[PDB]
């Protein structure tokens, strides 16, 4: 996995308690990402987790740089707790249509675990196996 | 008070024949056999100062480049460690008149340097094998000051000499230790003062005049027996000291040596790449012990070594793996403990 | 990318100070990727534990 900053959702946050994504991502404009040619991305689990009995890691897009319109244009659903494992990936292989200016990563834990992190973000090939 | 030095006349009567004449087969009852002294290598200081050794005692961290991020930019950490020779000296000092009252003056003189001759083998043998500098200050450092503490949970390679050491489990008061040492230029080797000489420098002085703070003088022969050396290990890597081996248990059967030398090998991780000639320095009993499982008998309770009927008896061990198995008489079996360290 | 661990002798450099320092540096660069890709883990087994 080729990551790199600032094209970073995020790097080695952690995820315990109802939290967002350290980095938003802004694109200049409003054009699009995942039209035309494939875009990977990974919000991968990390680390482990904890009690917490779900998470619900969604990427959410908005016009203005601060997130008061969420619009989701992809969802992680309620993962259980027993799959919060490292190396899980959370959501789609490439990067869903109509992403806006600026793109955020939600993530809505139902209760608050000990552990757990993520590093979400577009790499440069997604590496399988 | 005491009569010490100076060859008593005591001596000299028992230096007598049964015709009268200065005997020439003194027995040698104590007389060790110490081949370190001579297959060590040796070479001059040739500096200032003491022998200086460099050593990296840490590496630059790599990281893995997230694009668009800043890499730090890392050092390379040295650490380094002295050396010195220590210097040994024998007088020898007779009377005139003592020497000229026994028959032969050739005789007394030729007993008396071979004993000093001996004498200083054995110093210096123990000195090598055993010389701490921490409670001398003037002797040299040795062997056994190094490797003072043992590592239990041994890791790869520490900077500390302590996971260079086996512990075999002794206790009490039988504890030995054999040594594998590698000899070489980089590795471990001998040292001397350049302006000296190598080996035992003997002296022939003559006779003298020694005086006396009371104003009285008389004659007197003296000889000199001078010896220079110090000892340097460069990679604390390149000698492994098996330690705490119980003599008792070791003859009775249960400390089976040839564990503790496939122990002692691998840790000389070194060496076995490259280096340098080694040895395997060892005691009377540990050479007896590889006898005792090269040849198995009626011993231990299980061996993996048949003996055709004309080879039940045994042969002398003479080499390890290749490694010169140079036994000598200055370890001894009353070394003390070696702590463990975590 | 070219092959195996690389090795840049950047040469002399500038190094300007954030308070308007200035002094020659020289820098050295390695750098090395890779990726082990086993194409027919048939071709490999592990004994574990």
């Amino acid at each position: 996995m080729i990551m790199d900053k600032e094209n970073t959702f995020s790097y080695k946050q952690a995820i315990t308690g109802t939290a967002v994504s350290t980095n938003v991502i802004d694109l200049g404009v409003s054009r699009d990402i995942g039209k035309g040619v494939p875009v990977p991305i990974i919000i991968q689990v990390v680390e482990d987790f904890a009690d917490a009995t779900s998470l619900t890691a969604t990427l959410q897009t908005s016009e203005t740089e601060n997130f008061s319109s969420a619009t989701t244009l992809a969802t992680s659903g309620a993962v259980p707790v027993a799959d919060l494992t490292a190396g899980k990936q959370l959501a789609v292989q490439y990067m869903p249509l109509g992403t806006q200016r600026y793109l955020r990563v939600n993530y809505t834990v139902s209760g608050t675990a000990t552990a757990g992190a993520v590093t979400a973000g577009v790499v440069m090939s997604h590496q399988q196996n | 008070t005491l009569g010490n030095t100076y060859l008593t006349l005591a001596d000299v009567q028992k230096q007598k024949d049964g015709k009268g004449n200065v005997t020439s087969e003194i027995i040698e009852m104590l007389a060790e056999t110490n081949p370190i002294l001579e297959d060590m290598v040796v070479m001059e200081c040739n500096d200032g100062t003491g022998h200086l050794t460099t050593i990296r005692t840490g590496l630059p961290q790599a990281t893995w480049r997230r694009l668009y991020e800043g890499v730090q930019p890392a050092k390379s950490t040295t650490r380094q460690i002295k050396d010195s020779t220590g210097t040994l000296e024998a007088w020898s000092e007779v009377d005139e008149k003592l020497v000229k009252l026994s028959k032969d003056k050739q005789q007394l003189m030729l007993n008396e340097a071979a004993a000093f001759l001996e004498g200083m083998n054995q110093t210096m043998a123990s000195t090598l094998f055993y010389g701490n500098t921490a409670t001398d200050a003037v002797k040299f450092m040795g062997l056994a000051p190094r490797f003072n503490a043992y590592r239990a949970a041994r890791n790869l390679k520490p900077v500390d000499t302590a996971d260079q050491v086996i512990d075999a489990g002794g206790t009490g008061s039988d504890l030995t230790s054999i040594w594998m040492v590698v000899w070489g230029d980089r590795t471990a080797h001998g040292l001397y003062p350049e302006g000296t000489s190598a080996g035992l420098q003997r002296e022939y002085l003559g006779a003298e005049t020694k005086e006396l703070g009371d104003g009285g003088v008389y004659r007197v022969v003296r000889e000199k027996f001078e010896w220079d050396l110090g000892l340097t290990v460069r990679d604390f890597r390149y000698v492994v000291r098996i330690a705490n081996i119980d003599v008792s248990d070791l003859q009775a059967g249960t400390i089976d040596i040839y564990a503790l030398l496939r122990k002692a090998y691998y840790r000389l991780e070194n060496r076995v790449i490259t280096g340098g000639r080694a040895a395997l320095y060892c005691n009377a009993d540990v050479t007896e012990a590889m006898d005792a499982a090269a040849t198995p008998t009626s011993s231990t309770t299980a061996s993996y070594v048949r003996l055709t009927p004309m080879q039940v008896d045994g042969k002398e061990v003479m080499m390890y793996r290749g490694i010169p198995v140079r036994e000598c008489d200055a370890i001894l079996s009353t070394e003390t403990a070696v702590p463990s360290v975590a």
